[PDB]
């Protein structure tokens, strides 16, 4: 019978060639995920369209940040294989009040403070 | 467009063409050497912010 | 031909009504049960 | 001159009596009133049980899952007794008498009206488990032509093998699987249900590690 | 199309994000500029509710850790206020 | 349908045929052929 999939933790247990492979530190980890629907939810089960609802990813290609807390890291590890998950980075800081305007998310994931339309 | 100027400006085209030829082999010269020194002309991508 | 017969019942519906840490009133059933478990 | 080495003695394996293969009646002395189910899950996956040598040092693996008969029973015990020497070599059962009911109905029935009675008995076996051990003062070459002749007249796939040519196709197991170039494993793939593939998979294949197929297993499948 | 436009980090779509997308389409002959386009209108509106949830949810998560580290400290102080109240006499002499 | 065991091989699933296309073993291959090199 085909039931919900537990996971086994040793999964989500990343190694020192994964820290080389991909550029996260396990120390300081990154607050915020960025997270976009790449699958549709259609032939997959009602738990996990549910799941994507509830993460507000109804949407395709459309990027939704995220925390990076473990209520929310289980709700995504039930529909990792939907979605596509990266760290939020801030190059500057976080946006102020008078440059929350002028903001991009500019993909590779960096949140650019200023946004011109200038060549540099 | 392209078809456009293939059709009604085969000058600009095959200027179009030989750019694109140009940057080709700049690729190919890049992908044998790593750039080392000038990773080609016609690339040197133009960035904005 | 199907001498077999007979074995028809329901479920009896029964098992936990109120689980661990629930809150409960005087009287409230908390388990149905057979051959005590 | 050719160069010779010492011949393989045998002075410290001694045959017992009887040497032969013992009779296997077809159904049991005591019938079984009760019709069981078809669990065809006795043939499914790898064998848990007679999966070592514990006397010979020659077998007949099988290589897949099936139901043995009182038919194949008496060909591979009348081939074994009358192609084994009982003064070198002994050959020992590793599979119980058929044992399991397999009921079936009248010729030209319509479905429906219970089950039908019980018409014979078969012996479930599955992979990797030995079948018929061989043991004695000989060498393996001749024991395993004429035991590749039985094995390749059992309903499933079958092997001749001794002790150093299994211990050889396990350790080339483990080798094929420790050196394994691409990135990614049926295993790691299934339990981490990579790709949400458990929708086509089974709960079976998170330890069959895509290595059997119902009844029918893949040694090259890592 | 391209996917050497993500290795440059440009949006691999090229309508979304550069100066051929948010740049304005036209302005008067005379020099005045054009009146915003709607969807660089909606775009900006998007972007600054995204940037905005994102402050919100690094606030909240600097608060949850600043509340923890408070319980902590005020538990430990508790307990260590706990631990002296002797005024042993049984065994003093 | 059929059974979970059966006895003519019960084509797969396109998605499983895919995931065992994809999960072959792959053995190692030698910068240079072992016979070439002294
Ligand atoms: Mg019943
Ligand atoms: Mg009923
Ligand atoms: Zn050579």
């Amino acid at each position: 019978k085909f039931t919900r999939s537990r996971i086994p933790e040793k999964v989500f247990q990343a190694s020192p060639e994964d820290h080389e492979k991909y550029g996260g530190d396990p120390q300081n980890p990154h607050k915020l995920h960025i997270v976009t629907r790449i699958k549709s939810t259609r032939r997959r089960p009602y738990w996990e369209k549910d799941i994507i609802k509830m993460l507000g990813l109804e949407k395709a290609h459309t990027p939704q940040v995220h925390k990076n807390i473990p209520s929310v890291n289980a709700k995504l590890k039930v529909v990792k294989h939907l979605i596509r998950i990266k760290p939020l980075k801030l190059p500057q800081g976080l946006p102020a009040e008078e440059n929350m305007s002028n903001t991009c998310l500019k993909s590779t994931g960096e949140l650019v403070v200023q946004w011109h339309l200038k060549p540099v | 467009v392209l078809a456009d100027l293939a059709i009604y400006e085969p000058k600009t085209f095959k200027s179009l063409a030989a750019l694109a030829s140009r940057r080709r082999h700049e690729g190919f010269a890049a992908a044998l050497g790593d750039g080392k020194e000038p990773e080609g002309i016609f690339s040197r991508v133009v960035q904005y912010h | 031909s199907s001498k077999n017969l007979g074995g028809k019942s329901s479920g009896r519906r029964q098992g936990i009504k109120k689980m661990e840490g629930h809150y409960v009133h005087a009287g409230n059933i908390i388990a149905t049960q057979r051959h005590f478990r | 001159v050719k160069t010779l080495l010492p011949v393989p003695s045998f002075e410290d394996v001694s045959i017992p009596e009887k040497p032969k293969l013992r009779f296997i009646e077809r159904a049991p002395l005591v019938p079984k009133v009760r019709r069981e189910p078809k669990n065809l899950s006795d043939i499914r996956g790898p064998s848990t049980e007679a999966t070592e040598f514990t006397e010979g040092n020659f077998a007949i693996l099988a290589l897949g899952g099936g139901y043995l008969h009182w038919g194949h029973f008496e060909m591979m015990r009348l081939t074994i007794n009358r192609s084994m020497d009982p003064k070198n070599m002994f050959a020992i059962w590793r599979v119980p008498a058929p044992f399991k009911p397999i009921t079936r109905k009248s010729v030209g029935h319509r479905m429906g009206g219970g089950k039908g009675a019980i018409d014979h008995y078969v012996t479930p076996v599955k992979a990797g488990r030995l079948v018929v051990e061989m043991g004695g003062r000989c060498e393996f070459e001749e024991v395993q032509g004429f035991l590749d002749q039985v094995a390749h007249k059992l309903p499933f796939a079958a092997k001749a093998v001794s002790r150093g040519t299994l211990e050889k196709m396990r350790k080339d197991q483990e080798e094929r699987e420790r050196n394994n170039q691409n990135p990614w494993t049926f295993e790691r793939i299934a339990t981490a249900n990579m790709l949400g593939i458990r929708k086509v998979l089974s709960p079976y294949d998170l330890t069959h590690k895509g290595k059997y197929w119902g009844k029918f297993y893949m040694p090259k499948r890592v | 199309g391209g996917q050497w436009r993500l290795q440059q980090g440009l949006a691999a779509n090229p309508s979304g994000y550069g100066p051929l997308t948010e740049l304005p389409d036209w302005s008067y002959a005379d020099g005045r500029p054009a009146p915003p386009m709607k969807g660089q209108l909606r775009r900006k509106a998007e972007r600054e509710t995204f940037a905005r949830r994102v402050v919100l949810l690094s606030q909240e998560m600097d608060a949850g850790l600043q509340a923890w580290q408070l319980r902590q400290q005020k538990l430990q102080e508790e307990q260590r206020k706990q631990e002296n109240a002797l005024k042993p006499k049984g065994a003093s002499l | 349908g059929s059974k979970a065991v059966t006895r003519h091989r019960r084509v797969m699933h396109f998605q499983r045929q895919k995931l065992m296309a994809v999960t072959e073993y792959i053995p190692p291959k030698p910068a240079i052929h072992p016979s070439c090199l002294p």
